[PDB]
């Protein structure tokens, strides 16, 4: 009884060990220092002719714009929310009735 | 070919001679042959028949 | 006997071990030519190597210098187009020789007892040629490696509580960028090695209990030396590859692959059509036929069960197709949806690849799930087929 | 040196082109499918676009350029160049020279490669003979042995 | 007496095959 | 009845037939291919 | 485990036997069983790839009829 | 009963496919059954008298030899052949049916299987 | 004993190979301390894959980025100063055990017969563990990794007539450039799994003998098994390098090295003290004190001439320096030696440390001359002292 | 000083702490080698020779 | 001996779990 008590003691600091060394390799992998540095940052945009698209940049990231005309609205209003697996308005998404501003990005992969 | 196995083959150390003197005078032989297909192929094609070749002004 | 004295070199403890595993190991003496692909297979990993590790001694891992190393490969060193050409060219070798190879185990019904073990070392080595001929095909950083590389970290996403952190920590960012070459690089030299070991402990196994053959009896009564016997015959099968090789190489070094890998990588535009290479394209047909993001991953993680669980269906104790009519015709159905999915994963997704790849998904599958029934039903023949 | 560049970065190519970068041409047959034929047709290839397809201005209609509108304007005009050998320098004649020049560019090694695949796949093709007369002469004392067994059924 | 001729005959291969990888015919 | 094996090694026979499928034979006492 | 067999085998030496010209030997012979014994199988991989590839240009082709004005 | 011959006559064609094919080679459809494949089986084999396993050893090295040659067997041959004539199944079927009584008593396996 | 059961799971075929050379190897009960480095060297060469992996996805092989992707490494990375200071530091613990590795084996003449295959795959091993140091120093690109390795490789120029023609095949140019660096990174890589395959070796034939003792006697009456006696003594072992190296890890991470590779490479300049690591001054005084350029380079080949040849000549009979008092004093003025050429090694060129030097030089030399005649001597002592 | 090295004090405060654990692992490592040696260590042998 | 075993290693490796991955923090 008395040697498994000295034996375990060890053992904690072996687990330990372990633990470390395959945490601090892991990590490693992470994003650095300076890759989290460059995270944040905001640009100004112009404008641009009735129905079409000009896609700008961000930190590796496009970004899509488009001014959307009255029967576009009407178009993008005739959607049936329930329908929708992601059910949302079209005048929630827009600040603008008309200017349609969203990050250009699959949400698949 | 028995007359030729008498003089090359009796001992392994001439047939590897034997061997890497084919390897060598074979691939000459192919490498002159190839270069004179494609020379006779490509008539008039080539560098040194460019006409205004060195007059560049 | 006793040793006293030195017979054969071979047969000296300095020799002993290569001599029964390579010269004398006893092999059934009615192999055919689809026997010859194992050693087809190791060729091209010793080939992809030997043109990696000099090729390496010229590229770059950095995303602004990795595109012009490869350009500065074929223009400026000495023989590096060859070095290039065999690299790029013998990645697709490698995968046509061991597919090749895989539906010989599944004609003869290699996968069966008592060589499960050989199958399950197999499907791994499987999954680590994937994963090391697709991080090497992102080093040119052409758009082709750029959008390629977006994906399949992506796939992680699929996880929903720790998908996304799961596909950062790859990335190194919250892009694919130099953090992901880099990082691409180094496992791209590593893995090779690891492929080598899992080759080594695959022919263990093999050695354990000896190759199948074409009847698929036990075949201890008629075993030849692998040398010379299969040695001739493999060498046979080494310069057939090498013309096949060659022709790829000299005449038509560019059509296993897409133009769009030699415009150089751009973040802001996809192209219009985004595939990986062709021995990707059946894996990519069964991603797309499930419109769903977790269903699609879910259904290749399934692809790898089922090659796993094979061995250890409750099957018939019967081998070879040559005496499996059922099976037999099964077999060649399952080799022509395979090349289904293969073009159908060359497609745009739009009609009617979408249900074209949807059944062809499905049949796929349920080759796998009838083949147990197979077995199960045909352990009644010799009961019923009476004389 | 490099052959120079027109401009200074793709930001001002994008500025002197209608913000449309022209691509870099030392790899582009190699970058576009069927790319020989492919920058043959697209220079040949303006003309007017078929009835009821109008053309943004600062565009020009080439069928051959996937969605028809292409930022490059028809520079292959005739007698655009005037030849140093005395060739008549036509849209088709300058079509044809550029791409001999841009498929060079994108593999300058095509000659010393097809020499090396004439040469070696002769070889391998001798090697093939020889590696299957090997082959059958080691095998032919099995594959001509007579076994004798007891057994009939 | 053959040894010798196993040698001499081994350095002839020996040196054919040096001659016929590396192909110093321009510094000879 | 006598074993086909059993025969065979009670009377040797100058007169072996191989099989010749795959390869023919040259004809008996002809100089080795060598 | 070795196996317990009784059997004779005689053999001739390889330089005693032509090596080649058994490879065009019945050649009719030889495609007639290879097509044999294999049209079922050759059936079961052909038929699915051309009808499926014939039916997708054949879809193609209507679809790009229906959406021309 | 689906897999009888005489009433399903696809069954009819499936056994005359794989009695031509057993029939080429010498082998009988007991010839397929392999020792490595199953304890089971070696078990069975080893309780067969040894003529049958003398006369099964040399179909299955007629066959490889056959196999290896790329020939049959010849038609006169194949003419006094009997591909379904049993001799493993018995002896397998009660090999099986005393495993079963050993397990439903919780006795230990007589035989096991190595772990490759 | 019939198999019809399965036993200890250990002794089924999954586990056979490894129980047998790896659990259950029988071990001479009297192995002391000594006989546990070789062990940790193995440790050391694993910690050095790891750490490598792990660094080369952050490092870049390029003269214009090289330097900056290690100080990215010790600023940037997560855990990246641990990283190349367990690498950098672990490379000096390689050769710390290894030198303690090799100089038990000279003490106990493990060298001599039967083992004298594996002191030559050892003195092997060692050629490979210098040229994977050597290169793997190139790699920061600073100062003394510049100019370290315009010495090495202009070693070659000794050769008369091919001399010039394999240094510039060996740097790729005119000079140490980029292409030099590419490729001493791609050949960093390769290397070690080069390294683990010739310690596998090393190790399977040594296991075709046993180890030998530190009473150099016959040691089969004695023997117990590797598992857990030796593990567990082993692991006392393991426990206090991890100690030991702890201390050069945090503490002391710069001591061992010299500043100048804080520089960046500078081909105008030249360092005034121009030193490789402290584990190749032994070799590099060796190198110094002949003063003829070809005399230097012959005399660093003669040094492992002179220990692959140590195992082939005629001795005596007695193996351990427990009862050769002579080769005992012998051996212990070799040390001396060894530690006086590596003290030399690091001061400069000029008296009186170039005769130090040469007398220390030849002291070293000495050591291999007389360890034959020793033998020849030694043969007669029983006949000389009777009972 | 802190420009050369801003790792200094996290690689410390890891130095301190790890060898306090390390040391404690040595004594483990230290029992346990002699708890499993001393069956071996304390055994009495018996043999016949003598010289 | 059987479930309750299953328990415990599932403990265990629950414990581990919480053990290598500390998320302290999403117990929300
Ligand atoms: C002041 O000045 C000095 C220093 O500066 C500070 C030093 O630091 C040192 C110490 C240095 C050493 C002890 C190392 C020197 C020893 C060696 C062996 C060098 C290590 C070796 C090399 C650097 C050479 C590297 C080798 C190659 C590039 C070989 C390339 C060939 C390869 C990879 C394969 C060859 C190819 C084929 C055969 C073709 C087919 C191949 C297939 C795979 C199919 C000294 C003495 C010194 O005075
Ligand atoms: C780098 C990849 C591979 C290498 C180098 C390799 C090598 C070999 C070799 C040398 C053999 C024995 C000789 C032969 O039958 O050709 C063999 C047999 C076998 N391999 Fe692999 N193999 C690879 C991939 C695979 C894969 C991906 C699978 C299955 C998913 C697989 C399954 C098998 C099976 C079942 C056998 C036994 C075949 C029989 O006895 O009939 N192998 N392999
Ligand atoms: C340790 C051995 C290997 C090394 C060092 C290595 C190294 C490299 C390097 C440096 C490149 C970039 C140069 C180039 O694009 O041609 C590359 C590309 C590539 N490698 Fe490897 N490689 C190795 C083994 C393999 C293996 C085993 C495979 C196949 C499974 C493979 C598949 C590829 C592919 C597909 C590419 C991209 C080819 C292209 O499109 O250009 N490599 N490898
Ligand atoms: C004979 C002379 C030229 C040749 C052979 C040539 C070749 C090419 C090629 C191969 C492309 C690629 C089209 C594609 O991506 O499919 C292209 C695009 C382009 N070129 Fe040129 N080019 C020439 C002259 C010019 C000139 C003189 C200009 C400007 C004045 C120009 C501006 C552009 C632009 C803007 C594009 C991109 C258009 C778009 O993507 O919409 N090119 N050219
Ligand atoms: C990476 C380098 C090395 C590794 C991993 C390694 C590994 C080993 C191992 C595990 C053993 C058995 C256990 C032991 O006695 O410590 C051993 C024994 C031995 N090694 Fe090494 N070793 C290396 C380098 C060397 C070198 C450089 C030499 C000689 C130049 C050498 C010579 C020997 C000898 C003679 C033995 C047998 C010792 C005896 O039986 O008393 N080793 N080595
Ligand atoms: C395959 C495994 C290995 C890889 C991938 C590898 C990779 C690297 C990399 C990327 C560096 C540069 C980063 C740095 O400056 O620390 C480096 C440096 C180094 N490596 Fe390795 N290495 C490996 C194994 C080894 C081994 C086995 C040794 C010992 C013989 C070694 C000795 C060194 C040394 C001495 C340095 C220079 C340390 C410095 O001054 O910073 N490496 N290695
Ligand atoms: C358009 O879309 C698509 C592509 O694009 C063109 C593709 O190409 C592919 C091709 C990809 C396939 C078939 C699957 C690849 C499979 C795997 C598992 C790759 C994933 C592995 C990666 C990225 C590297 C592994 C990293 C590791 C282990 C981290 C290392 C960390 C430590 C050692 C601690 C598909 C499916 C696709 O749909
Ligand atoms: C009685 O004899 C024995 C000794 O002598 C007295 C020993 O000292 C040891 C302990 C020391 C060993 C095993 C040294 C390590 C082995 C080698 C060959 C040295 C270098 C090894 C490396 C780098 C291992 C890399 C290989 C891998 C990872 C292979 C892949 C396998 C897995 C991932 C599991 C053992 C087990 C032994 O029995
Ligand atoms: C009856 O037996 C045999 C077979 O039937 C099962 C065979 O199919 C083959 C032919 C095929 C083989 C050996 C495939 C093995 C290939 C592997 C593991 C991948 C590539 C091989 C490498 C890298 C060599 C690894 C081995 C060693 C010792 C490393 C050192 C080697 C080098 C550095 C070149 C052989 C020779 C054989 O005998
Ligand atoms: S990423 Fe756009 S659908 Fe898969």
């Amino acid at each position: 009884a008395f040697a498994y008590f000295v034996l375990s003691g060890g053992r904690f600091v072996y687990a330990s060990v372990l633990r470390l060394l395959v945490l601090k390799l892991i990590v490693s992998m992470s994003a650095s220092k300076d890759v989290l540095a460059l995270a944040s940052l905001e640009v100004d945009l112009g404008s641009i002719e009735p129905g079409t698209t000009v896609t700008v940049k961000w930190r590796g990231k496009p970004v899509f714009i488009r001014r959307r005309t009255e029967d576009d609205i009407k178009l993008a209003n005739s959607v049936d929310v329930g329908s929708l697996r992601d059910p949302q308005e079209d005048s929630v998404r827009v600040k603008n009735p008309e200017w349609l501003v969203v990050v250009g990005v699959c949400t698949h992969l | 070919f028995e007359g030729f196995y008498k003089l090359i083959m009796r001992r392994n150390s001439v047939y590897v001679t034997f061997i890497i003197a084919g390897a060598f005078f074979g691939e000459r032989a192919v490498d002159y042959g190839v270069h004179k297909l494609w020379e006779r192929n490509n008539v008039g094609k080539r560098y040194e028949d460019i006409s205004v070749l060195g007059q560049r002004p | 006997t006793i040793r006293n004295q030195r017979f054969s070199l071979l047969k000296q403890p300095i020799s002993s071990t290569l001599n029964q595993h390579l010269v004398d190991y006893p092999t059934p003496s009615n192999l055919s030519y689809w026997w010859g692909f194992g050693s087809l297979a190791g060729i091209c990993l010793v080939i992809q190597i030997v043109t990696g590790v000099f090729l390496a001694m010229h590229y770059t891992p950095h995303v602004d210098l990795a595109f012009n190393s490869v350009e500065h490969i074929m223009r400026d060193v000495e023989g590096g187009w060859l070095l290039r050409y065999m690299h790029a060219n013998g990645a697709s070798m490698f995968f046509i020789v061991v597919y090749l190879h895989i539906f010989r185990g599944l004609y003869y019904a290699s996968y069966s007892s008592p060589r499960e073990f050989v199958w399950c070392l197999g499907v791994v080595i499987f999954l680590l040629m994937i994963v090391t001929a697709f991080i090497g095909y992102v080093l040119p950083w052409g758009q082709m490696s750029f959008w390629g590389a977006t994906v399949i970290t992506s796939l992680a996403s699929a996880i929903p509580v720790v998908g996304d952190t799961i596909v950062t920590w790859l990335w190194g960012g919250f892009s694919v960028d130099n953090a992901t070459l880099n990082r691409f690089f180094s496992l791209h030299y590593l893995l090779p090695f690891i492929l080598v070991g899992a080759s080594l402990l695959h022919l263990a196994a093999l050695h354990q209990y000896g190759s199948n053959n074409p009847l698929g009896v036990h075949s201890e009564m008629d075993k030849i030396a692998f040398y010379p016997y299969f040695y001739v015959k493999d060498l046979v099968g080494w310069v057939a590859f090498a013309i096949f090789f060659s022709i790829w190489i000299f005449y038509a070094p560019n059509v296993l692959g897409h133009p769009d890998n030699y415009i150089p990588a751009n973040p802001m535009s996809t192209p219009p059509h985004i595939v990986p290479e062709w021995y990707f394209l059946p894996i990519y047909a069964i991603l797309r036929s499930i419109p769903d993001k977790a269903g699609g991953v879910a259904a290749i993680a399934l692809v790898f069960i089922c090659l796993l669980a094979l061995p250890f269906f409750k099957s018939m104790y019967v081998r070879s197709s040559s005496f499996r009519p059922i099976y037999q015709g099964m077999f060649w159905l399952l080799l022509a949806d395979c090349l289904l999915l293969g073009w159908i994963g060359c497609q745009p997704v739009e009609a009617p690849f979408v249900t074209i790849g949807q059944i062809s998904s499905l049949v796929f599958f349920l080759f796998f799930a009838i083949t147990p029934i197979l077995g199960r039903v045909g352990r009644g023949i010799p009961n019923s087929y009476t004389d | 040196d490099r052959l120079p560049e027109p401009y200074s970065n793709e930001s001002a190519a994008r500025f002197a082109n209608g913000g449309a970068y022209p691509p870099d041409l030392s790899l582009v047959t190699k970058a576009r499918h069927n790319g020989q034929n492919y920058v043959f047709a697209l220079l040949t290839g303006y003309r007017d676009p078929p009835a009821g397809i109008s053309i943004r201005e600062g565009l020009h209609y080439n069928p051959y350029f996937p969605g028809g509108a292409i930022a490059m304007p028809k520079m292959l005009n005739d007698e655009a160049v005037e030849y140093e050998d005395g060739t008549p320098a036509t849209e088709a004649q300058m079509g044809k020279d550029v791409v001999s020049f841009l498929s060079w560019a994108a593999e300058p090694e095509m000659e010393e490669r097809k020499l090396m695949g004439f040469k070696w796949i002769f070889l391998l093709s001798l090697a093939l003979l020889q590696a299957a007369y090997y082959r059958r002469l080691k095998w032919s004392v099995l594959k001509s042995r007579k076994l004798v067994l007891d057994v009939v059924n | 007496t053959i040894d010798i001729q196993a040698a001499a005959g081994w350095g002839i291969a020996a040196a054919a095959g040096a001659i016929w990888v590396v192909q110093p015919f321009g510094w000879i | 009845e006598v074993p086909a094996t059993v025969e065979a090694v009670k009377t040797p026979n100058s007169k072996i037939v191989y099989d010749d499928h795959n390869h023919e034979r040259y004809p008996p006492g002809d100089p080795s291919k060598r | 485990q070795p196996v317990k067999l009784k059997a004779v085998v005689y053999a001739l030496s390889p330089f005693q036997q032509k090596i080649m010209t058994g490879l065009w030997k019945d050649l009719p012979e030889k495609i007639h069983h290879k097509v044999s014994e294999n049209w079922i199988s050759a059936t079961l991989l052909v038929t699915p790839v051309v009808g499926t590839y014939w039916y997708a240009q054949y879809f193609k082709e209507q679809e790009k009829l229906e959406h021309r004005f | 009963r689906l897999v009888d011959p005489r009433k399903n006559f696809l069954a009819r064609m499936h056994m005359k496919s794989v009695s031509n094919r057993l029939r080429r080679y010498g082998l009988r459809y007991d010839d397929l059954y392999d020792p490595l494949y199953d304890l089971d089986i070696k078990e069975a084999l080893n309780r067969l008298p040894r003529e049958i396993v003398d006369a099964r050893n040399q179909r299955l090295m007629r066959a490889m030899d056959l196999s290896m040659k790329h020939e049959y067997l010849p038609d006169n041959l194949q003419a006094v052949q009997t591909p379904f004539r049993s001799y493993l199944q018995d002896m397998l079927a009660l090999v099986k049916r005393e495993r079963a009584e050993r397990e439903a008593l919780g006795a230990l396996p007589l035989y096991q299987r190595t772990i490759p």
